[PDB]
């Protein structure tokens, strides 16, 4: 019951939650699109996009705060990398027993769940009859569920960034 | 800046 698995656990730490979800939904969604790389090329998909209406442009806001039009596999290896060290980073991230989570943890990670979400958009709307010819369909769509589930748990994505999928998401 | 453009 991915409704209930969810919600806020007996007396748990929010920011502890969303830190644990997040890391593992960062998981979930490399090993996804690592299965289909074969077939997600600079020649397939040249920019990246959620189908023909959205096309994104990679800047994570700091390093790059003007967005660079580049490819599927290039938008996606910034972000899985961008996301790779925030997750890595101690005063973001605390594994520790010391560190509490920042004051602005849940904008940390919301931005992380905003972007993760595209990668997710752009396998459905590009790349899913590969993922039937893997027969990773079931794992996918399961992954895709439960990612939803979550965010809309805590109200985590509005739902403009949701659009390209809005449809998907209803039939959940 | 924006990172999403949309089209028709
Ligand atoms: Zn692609």
């Amino acid at each position: 019951n991915l409704r209930q698995a969810v919600m806020l656990p007996e007396g748990e730490d929010l920011n502890e939650w969303i830190a644990v979800n997040t890391v593992d939904f960062f998981n979930q969604i490399n090993m996804l699109y690592g299965t289909i790389t074969e077939f997600c090329t600079e020649a397939s998909c040249p920019v990246m996009s959620a189908g023909p209406r959205y096309e994104y442009h990679w800047a994570d806001g700091t390093n790059i705060k003007k967005p660079i039009k580049c490819s599927a596999p290039k938008y996606i290896d910034y972000l899985m990398t961008w996301v790779q060290d925030q997750l890595d980073d101690e005063t973001l991230f605390p594994s520790k027993i010391g560190v509490p989570f920042p004051k602005n943890f849940m904008s940390v990670a919301k931005t992380i769940l905003k972007r993760l979400f595209r990668v997710y958009a752009h396998i459905y709307h590009q790349h899913f009859d590969s993922v039937m010819q893997l027969q990773e369909e079931a794992h996918l769509n399961t992954s895709f569920k439960h990612f939803i589930f979550f965010v809309q748990e805590f109200n985590l994505i509005d739902r403009r960034e949701l659009a390209p999928l809005q449809e998907l998401i209803e039939k959940l | 800046y924006h990172s999403v453009v949309r089209y028709a």
